[PDB]
């Protein structure tokens, strides 16, 4: 199971069904058919937040670590 | 008041030597150990058969030379070996002394199983370090 | 924490490599692996030749 | 003590080092210039230049501490300082133009002022004579006249009060009140005095 | 000087206002706000400032300006999105919440408010068991002591929304479907008993109403962390209970998901009042768990700092504005220069160290 | 010659109970578990109190090899603590001083 | 040193040294201090700094 794991797999975790369910959500309110699941977990947004999230989980978590997830997030969720 | 290992004062005619001057609380400070073995260093076994040992050795010299110490005797282990060192009187002929040397030596490596030799100074009489 | 699958199973692959009990054993039932891997306090030297 | 008989107590006033030389009387110009070739004594844990730190407060402290637990005796004397100054914020808010001039907020002069209205001038000490104790008024030097009125104040704290309140709210509204000249430390104060009018006649029966 | 007295007020009494110009600067909460949209939530130590200073000020600051930019951009269609608030002891996450809570207050914005979460999971004195589902318990004098204050907070909004479903409360007590969600209210004040399940009934009809568009929804949990702890509750058995089980917590972490729209979360990390977490551990991971920060991931992180060199000067100068630096040499420059390092410009130290002085 | 009739009792003690170890062992394991029937339990629980008295380990007490002494003994050397003072107040004992300190 | 020293005497020990040369904000500290225990080690960081 995941908490046997060591080592942070984003690969088929809570993570990626979360994010999956958010960019499934922020799809359907733009109104747009329901797109593929490879589609949403292929952008750059996403690649991204991966890398930030590993690093969290593997690296370490720290003040400086927490920026680079906050800016993933908010390219991830088009926020300003 | 302490009366342990104490040759306490007479009228200044009583002869101590210089083990027997020093009180208990000048070991280690003006007076070293007469027995020197590993068994008391920390963690290291066998204290209580070295002490034993000591004692016996220490009976059997004063009987196989009585009247012939002229101090205690100082033993010494290195390895297996034991050696006792004793500072003897010159009242015993010399070849007698070299006839307790073989028997002592001898008696004692087959008791304890181990390589035992005695060394012996002979001094002309009891060496006196005050008089109290 | 309680225990996963993944986790008994590779503690019981530990334990046969390392020769310790494998099964579930109570601490009542422990004391027999304690009394056979312990030399015996009447079979010590100290003990049997405690004199001279 | 593990401090040789040579060795000086610490002059921790900041003040004082950074003075002109000319402003210094030649005495302390004196102690000075001997204090360059002697010992000093380290200074304590609690001896600090901090401008907050009052000697009569840090000492209170102590005498409030139970078995060396001073972070529990500072907190308590913490929590009463402000205890008192939300009190008299709340009297200060309360009040018209005319009574908000004399209402004091200031919670250290508050302790102040209410410590020396609790000293006693006079003291009575026991004695016996004649197969019977007789006390006898004696005077007090200014050590045992301060250390009567702390002691007083901490002991009616201690025993005084009801189960459920605490000593912050026990000792602020004590100090208040001994500020006004009114608790019962006060009366405390009262009966030593009166005790030692009453005895007046009989001062001659000290040998001390 | 009191040059930064100047800077330590600011009469934008409404938070929408507030700009980086107002850095630094304490804006007043009118009196009907702290009556109606915090009666509960502010720190106890706050509330104490309150009290004697007369009057509830909020120093406007950057973590808080930060929030309130989110918030005011949200996107109502796209899913609800957490912020999380995590900082060191003292720094001030549970009144830059405040600040959010007040934002929303004033835009008409239906404010469901949890002051703490860690009074859910520890000290309870009544534990029920839930008819809904046995395997769960009911906290019946928490959630009666809630509804009193999500009932003060939201009063205008409790005659408008309406049930969609029937509610049986008792053999002899149901709601009926399209009434008032004050009815819901209503019968758990009235009947403790039920309190646990309104609160349900509750959380679940604004969940569901909010996404047809009637109204804003504000999630603001402080305390969040305790939701996916542990806790210090027995069962009777003598046998430690598990977050899940109970009520109040189930329902809330349904809240703090990101499946429904037309409002945002805003969420607080607190060490103190934690249950089995060090002194020193203030870090989402460290507080949350694996558990936790699964659960809120996507999220987004708002480090709550110490006081700044200008923030600071703001601070001792509201101190002193209100005379409560009492002390002689307080008002000097060694003074403060002194309380700049015994607080180390943190916010809660510097409140501790004053409040004697 | 032994100190004392004490002295050889408990020597008795010490050379029966090296002699019934094993046997002790092996039959006070088939009782400190649970995994044997307890018929089996009860029953060791009475081949072992058939054993001699003797065989049991815990009525042996250290002695001064010296003087016999009951009490007061060191176990590093086997010694009352007045022999071992007559013997360390002289500096026959190796390494061993008076604590200053 | 606000977390390693919770405890404000502690801190104020610290605090000695620099105030009493008001050189309060003027120098970075990095202080290793292993052995006794909050008071013992707040007083030979003092006379270490
Ligand atoms: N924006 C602010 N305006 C006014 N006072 C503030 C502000 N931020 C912090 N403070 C002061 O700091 C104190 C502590 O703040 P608060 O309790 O909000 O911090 P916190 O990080 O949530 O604390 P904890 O970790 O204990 O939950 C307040 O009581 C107040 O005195
Ligand atoms: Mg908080
Ligand atoms: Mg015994």
């Amino acid at each position: 199971t995941e908490e046997d794991m060591d080592e942070y797999v984003w690969a088929k975790s809570s993570s990626e069904n979360s994010v999956l369910q958010t960019l499934l959500q922020m799809r359907a309110a733009e109104s747009s058919v329901a797109p593929s699941r490879e589609e949403l977990l292929g952008t750059k947004e996403v690649e991204d937040y991966q890398k930030c999230v590993v690093r969290l989980k593997n690296e370490g978590e720290n003040e400086a670590s927490l920026a680079q997830y906050k800016e993933s997030v908010k390219r991830l969720l088009n926020l300003a | 008041k302490n009366r342990a290992a104490r040759v306490r004062v007479a009228k200044g005619n009583k002869p101590v030597s210089y083990e027997e001057a020093h009180a208990p609380h000048y070991i280690a400070h003006r007076k070293g150990w007469l027995s020197l073995h590993t068994g008391n260093l920390d963690g290291e076994d066998h204290a209580a058969e070295r002490t034993l040992e000591d004692v016996f050795l220490r009976k059997f010299m004063m009987g196989t030379f009585p009247g012939c110490l002229a101090d205690q005797i100082v033993l010494k282990r290195r390895a297996n070996q034991v050696d006792i060192c004793a500072l003897v009187l010159r009242q015993l002929p010399a070849h007698k002394f070299y006839f307790l040397v073989g028997y002592s030596e001898t008696l004692l490596s087959h008791f304890y199983k181990c390589p035992v030799r005695l060394h012996l100074q002979t001094v002309p009489s009891k060496v006196v370090y005050k008089y109290i | 924490s309680p225990l996963s699958e993944y986790a008994l199973r590779m503690s019981r692959l530990s334990a046969r490599i390392f020769g310790e009990v494998a099964r579930s054993t109570d601490s009542k039932s422990m004391k027999v692996v304690s009394l056979f891997s312990e030399q015996p306090l009447a079979k010590k030297k100290e003990t049997y030749d405690w004199y001279p | 003590s593990r401090y040789a008989p040579e060795f000086r107590e610490p002059l921790i006033d900041k003040e004082y080092y950074r003075k002109p030389v000319a402003e210094l009387t030649e005495e302390e110009k004196y102690d000075q210039e001997l204090k360059k070739t002697q010992f000093i004594k380290a200074a304590a844990a609690t001896e600090t230049s901090s401008v907050f730190a009052d000697p009569v407060i840090s000492k209170f402290t102590n005498m409030m501490m139970k078995g060396g637990n001073k972070v529990l005796a500072r907190s308590l004397m913490a929590q009463t300082l402000e205890a008192v100054k939300r009190k008299q914020f709340e009297k200060y808010r309360a009040a018209s133009a005319e009574e908000q001039a004399t209402i004091e907020r200031n919670p250290y002069r508050i302790f102040h002022e209410a410590l020396k209205n609790c000293e006693p001038v006079i003291g009575l000490v026991p004695i016996l004579k004649g197969g019977h104790f007789y006390q006898v008024p004696v005077p007090l030097a200014d050590r045992r006249r301060r250390f009567l009125a702390m002691k007083w104040m901490i002991t009616e704290c201690r025993e005084n009060k009801p189960r459920r309140t605490l000593m912050p709210e026990k000792l602020s509204h004590e100090l208040l009140e001994a500020f006004h000249n009114r608790g019962p430390v006060i009366k405390r104060k009262h009966n030593m005095h009166k005790m030692a009018e009453a005895n007046r006649a009989l001062a001659h029966y000290r040998w001390w | 000087a009191e040059r930064p007295r100047t800077v330590s007020r600011t009469s934008d009494s409404d938070p929408a206002k507030h700009g980086e110009q107002h850095e630094g600067q304490h804006y007043s909460i009118p009196l009907q706000d702290l009556k109606t949209v915090f009666p509960h939530g502010l720190p106890p130590r706050y509330m104490m400032q309150v009290k004697t200073f007369g009057e509830a000020c909020l120093m406007v600051r950057k973590p808080a300006l930060e929030l309130l930019g989110y918030l005011k951009n949200t996107n109502f269609a796209h899913p609800a999105v957490r912020y999380l608030l995590y900082g060191e002891k003292g720094t001030g996450k549970t009144l830059s919440l405040c600040h959010a809570v007040h934002f929303c207050a004033r835009h008409d914005w239906l404010i469901l408010h949890i002051p703490d979460a860690h009074l859910w999971v520890k000290n309870c004195r009544e534990l029920l068991q839930s008819t809904h589902n046995k395997q769960r318990f009911d906290q019946p004098l928490e959630a009666s002591t809630w509804l009193k204050n999500f009932k003060t907070t939201n009063e205008r909004f409790l005659s408008q929304i309406k049930v969609q479903e029937k509610y049986v409360w008792n053999k002899r007590e149901s709601t009926e479907k399209g009434s008032p969600l004050g009815e819901v209210v209503e019968q758990g004040l009235t009947r403790v008993r039920n309190a646990t399940d309104a609160v349900g009934v509750v959380l679940k009809e604004l969940k569901a109403q909010s996404a047809l568009g009637l109204f804003h929804l504000l999630v603001a949990v402080d305390g969040v962390n305790a939701l996916w702890g542990r806790t210090t509750l027995k069962k009777e058995d003598r046998t430690l209970i598990a977050p899940e089980e109970l009520s109040l917590v189930h329902n809330l972490r349904k809240m703090v998901k990101n499946d429904w729209h037309g409002g945002a979360i805003v969420l607080s990390l607190s060490q103190t009042g934690s249950l089995f977490k060090s002194r020193t551990a203030y870090l989402p991971h460290e507080l949350l768990g694996k558990e936790g920060f699964n659960a809120l991931e996507p999220f987004l992180p708002i480090l709550i700092p110490n006081y700044n060199p200008k923030e600071f000067e703001s601070s001792f100068q509201y101190y002193l504005e209100n005379n409560w630096l009492q002390h002689e040499k307080a008002s000097t420059e060694e003074g403060r220069k002194e309380l700049r390092f015994l607080s180390n410009c943190n916010p809660e130290q510097l409140e501790r160290l004053c409040a004697s002085l | 010659y032994y100190v004392d009739w004490r002295m050889l009792r408990d020597l008795k003690r010490r050379k029966m109970a090296y002699e019934y170890a094993d046997e002790r062992l092996r039959i006070n394991s088939l009782r400190k578990n649970t995994i044997l029937p307890k018929d089996l339990q009860e029953m060791a629980g009475d081949e072992i109190a058939a054993l001699p008295r003797d065989s049991c380990p815990v009525r042996i007490r250290n002695r001064c090899v010296m003087t016999s002494r009951p009490r007061g003994v060191k176990r590093r050397w086997r010694l009352s603590r007045i022999v071992f003072r007559h013997l360390a107040d002289h500096g026959l004992l190796s390494g061993v001083q008076r604590a200053i300190w | 040193y606000l977390i390693y020293f919770p405890i404000t005497q502690d801190r104020e020990q610290l605090m000695f040294p620099f105030h009493f040369l008001d050189r309060l904000e003027r120098h970075d500290v990095t202080c290793t201090v292993s052995g006794g225990g909050r008071s013992a080690q707040a007083g030979a960081i003092r006379l270490a700094m």
